[PDB]
RNA sequence: UUGACCUCAAAUCAGGUAGGACUACGCGCUGAACUUAAGCAUAUCAAUAAGCGCAGGAAAAGAAAAUAACCAUGAUUCCCUCAGUAACGGCGAGUGAAGCGGGAAAAGCUCAAAUUUGAAAUCUGGCAACAUUUCUUUUGUUGUCCGAGUUGUAAUUUCAA
RNA sequence: UUGGAUAUGCCAUAUAAAGCGCUUUCGAAGAGUCGAGUUGUUUGGGAAUGCAGCUCUAAAUGGGUGGUAAAUUUCAUCUAA
């Protein structure tokens, strides 16, 4: 990230279009409150959920709100593989809203 | 394009210069 | 003794205004100036005034 | 966010995953010491609303305080007066078992200020608290606008001097005519006493 | 133990109240006090009155209804009305209070009125010097520190004077009419009673 | 009555104003993501075990004891009469 | 088998913090009896003394889950008044507020619950640079690493909206 | 030594931010907490004034309060945890 910045900030210093040198990112999207709002706006696709969460609380709504919004879900091991593809110690869930064409 | 980092440009441009 | 006795003691205003006007009244009669101690047997006149 | 969901499901603690959670945690923490710091919030939606933010400076500790009423310590149960004041097993304390929980952690941690508690679980014993900490000397809360105003010095023990939320609710503060006692040794000294006018 | 004449004794005095005795000693040393604090505030705040405008309203009983007494702030429908934003209204010195409401016109006005007198007589600094921007006046010279109760009074309400008597006052029984009201008042649960068992009935 | 301190609109007359609604009121307004919420986790989590009491006894047709129960459950009998159509609307509902 | 994470430990680890005194006035807890009722048990003394805990230069309280029933008022505190009143009381001895109104002073606000999601935008510390000083004694800035943090740190919002 | 102004000097990316105005709109608002019973203790609060212990435990125009308890129906007011 610090890399981009500061590319396009050279990139602005030098003139040229910063707005579209850039591509829109393809990332897995992470973070309870960012996954759940992601689940109720319809815009996720797929939906792991750490098997693990120590207050369970912070998940057990999860399936039941993914059944509701027609969400597909699935519990996966352990709250540190999800961590590590998010680059962190932990997370609870992880959701995927976007993909690219070869991987649809 | 993101806003924030638009800030985050402008404030590495004022560092580099 | 305690602090909370009566030291401030109550006139009415109007009796205080009484005797302002009575203690000028007084002062504008030469008689109770010598009798109260005044050594005025030499000045011109009651009431004193003189220029501003 | 998932915070709302916390906060409802919270309300059902009569459901059958609440009874379950509330069997197994309350078991290991009675496992666990009397005063015992928290990895994390078991209620992360409670000490959150109730002024708990995520970043160093702030501390959680769980602690479990004996339920039931006061025991007059008097030594076998005999108060030497007249006989409305022979009651020694009824009586109760003024102070709620959650500030009792606040001033017990205060005293625990010396070095930090009692920001706000939490109820969390409770059975025919205990009641079990969580007690939200801040860190006055940690720069991360110094630098803080939003919560500078525990590093003051007025705010030393807020928790025994009765200001946290639990202790204002204990001695009865409030607004109107139900309270009117409201402090009490304010109010009291209010009327007793006699102004004594210079002019009277 | 009681054998004269006079009513029965009433005196609180059974506690311990000599230690809490006040004495006001310090009342002339307060007051020249509050006069320094005063006097202290006028000089450091500059030409901004020491006080600011307040409202005229009505107090709420039967008792002072007729009297009119200064408010806490005007409310937000009232600084709508004179045109001033809420933001800019603490900066001027307008109060604001945002509890209270305008249940009649008359109010409004009253207060709209108030801050256009206010708006009127006032000078604003502009905040860089010589740079006059939306509301700064143009010309600071003549600032001075001014009385808002001189510059705009709470002002009270007053009769009108003699007024000719017309007949539908000649004809109108005050005391029948108020016995009549009270009654109607009285009885009026009843009768909606009344009237629901027959609806019933019928 | 209208200006005479006594009878049923008794006070002064001075216009009339249409007071603006204040956003404190609107509190208890039933709001679209606290309905979603909130039957999410009704499903989630279920009934205590006094509403279920008070179900089958509404089921059983037990009105005056589903409501006596309740009563003494939640202590007052607005509350109670409250979770009473609350909990029937709950049978209707399944019914369908 | 190595790893990741969670939980729990250790160190004369790096840097901090707590106690004690003071206590006139502040906030609490705990808590009597003599006394009065011409006895005395409810009561009174007194929500006092003694005891215990915790503050400040003031404390506490504070921007209404407040009054009122008006033509309505409008955070808190204090003064005067309400008022020895409404009320409580072996309705005995005794005790006993509040709204209004006048004044002193006035000042308002902050979060939780929102997806930044085309970008954790947030912050402690290590290091190195500068700068700054009531001050070589103080207080920061910028860069760079390590961490904290998605089990939620910033920005935005607080119902007056 | 300090204070608020003033003269200019330099640094400052408004590529930003903000108030205001209309929305056919939407508007998340704090739970073993409120409330109820009960037992103590308090209050001038008397059919419990506050606080505390125990038992039971809400709700969504819902919840408080309107100083005689109850059911019911309106009206004001305010928006706790």
């Amino acid at each position: 990230k610090k890399q981009r910045l500061v590319a396009e900030a050279e990139a602005v210093a030098n003139g040229k279009s910063a707005q579209d040198v850039s591509k829109k990112p393809y990332n897995v999207k992470y973070g309870l409150n960012h996954v759940v709002a992601l689940i109720e706006a319809k815009k996720a696709k797929l939906v792991l959920i750490a098997s693990d969460v120590d207050p369970i609380e912070l998940v057990v709504f999860l399936p039941a709100l993914c059944k509701k919004m027609g969400v597909p879900y699935a519990i996966v091991k352990n709250k540190a593989r999800l961590g590590t593809v998010i680059h962190q110690k932990t997370a609870a869930v992880l959701a995927v809203t976007e993909v690219r064409e070869e991987d649809k | 394009p993101s806003k924030h980092e638009q800030k985050r440009i402008l404030q590495l441009a004022y560092a580099i210069r | 003794t305690k602090t909370w006795r009566k030291w401030h003691v109550k006139v009415n205003q109007n009796e205080k205004r009484y005797a302002i006007a009575s203690a000028v009244a007084a002062s504008g009669v030469p008689s109770l100036l010598l009798a109260r101690g005044h050594r005025i047997e030499e000045i011109p006149e009651v009431p004193l005034v003189v220029d501003d | 966010g998932a915070y709302k969901y916390l906060e409802e499901l919270a309300k059902k603690k009569q459901s059958d995953v609440n009874l379950f959670l509330s069997r197994v945690r309350a078991w290991e923490y009675r496992q666990m010491n009397v005063i015992h710091r928290a990895s994390r919030p078991s209620r992360p939606d409670k000490a959150r609303r109730l002024g708990y933010k995520a970043k160093q400076g702030y501390v959680i500790y769980r602690i479990r305080v004996r339920r039931g009423g006061r025991k007059r310590p008097v030594p076998k149960g005999q108060t030497y007066g007249k006989p409305v004041h022979q009651g020694v097993n009824h009586l109760k304390y003024q102070r709620s078992a959650r500030c009792t929980a606040e001033e017990r952690v205060g005293r625990y941690c010396s070095n930090l200020r009692v920001l706000n508690s939490y109820w969390v679980n409770q059975d025919a014993t205990y009641k079990f608290f969580e007690v939200i900490l801040v860190d006055p000397s940690h720069k991360a809360i110094r630098r803080d606008p939003r919560i500078n105003w525990i590093v003051n010095p007025v705010h030393k023990h807020r928790e025994s001097r009765g200001l946290t939320s639990i202790g204002k609710k204990s001695r009865g503060i409030g607004k109107g005519h139900r309270f009117n006692n409201s402090p009490q040794h304010a109010t009291w000294l209010r009327h007793n006493t006699l102004s004594l006018r210079r002019y009277r | 133990a009681i054998h004269v004449k006079g009513q029965l004794p009433n005196a609180h005095f059974h506690k311990d109240w000599q230690r809490y005795v006040k004495t006001w000693f310090n009342q002339p040393g307060r007051k020249l006090r509050r006069r320094q604090a005063r006097q202290t505030k006028a000089a450091k705040i500059a030409p901004r009155p020491v006080e600011a405008i307040r409202p005229a309203v009505k107090p709420p009983t039967i008792r002072y209804n007729m009297k009119v007494r200064a408010g806490r702030g005007f409310t937000l429908e009232e600084l709508k009305a004179a045109g001033v934003s809420r933001r800019v209204a603490s900066t001027i010195g307008i109060p604001v209070d945002h509890r209270r409401r305008n249940r009649s016109e008359e109010s409004l006005q009253r207060n709209v009125e108030r801050i256009k007198v206010y708006l009127a007589h006032l000078i604003v600094f502009p905040r860089k010097a010589g740079q006059p921007k939306k509301g700064d006046a143009t010309d600071v010279s003549g600032a001075e520190q001014t009385d808002v109760a001189a510059v705009l009074p709470i002002t009270q309400e007053a009769v009108e004077e003699a007024k000719p008597i017309t007949e539908e006052a000649k004809n109108f029984n005050a005391f029948s009419t108020l016995s009549n009201e009270r009654a109607y008042a009285r009885y009026a649960g009843a009768r909606a009673a009344f009237q629901k068992k027959r609806a019933e009935e019928a | 009555a209208p200006g005479l301190v006594v009878g049923l609109n008794k006070g002064k007359t001075l216009t009339k104003r249409q007071l603006p609604e204040r956003p404190s009121r609107r509190k208890g307004h039933l709001s679209k993501r606290t309905a979603f919420v909130r039957s999410i986790v009704r499903e989630v989590a279920g009934f205590a075990p006094y509403e279920r009491r008070v179900m089958e006894l509404i089921r059983n047709s037990q009105d005056k004891r589903a409501r006596k129960l309740a009563k003494k459950r939640l202590g007052t009998l607005k509350r109670a009469k409250g979770k009473i159509e609350e909990l029937t609307s709950v049978i209707q509902s399944s019914r369908l």
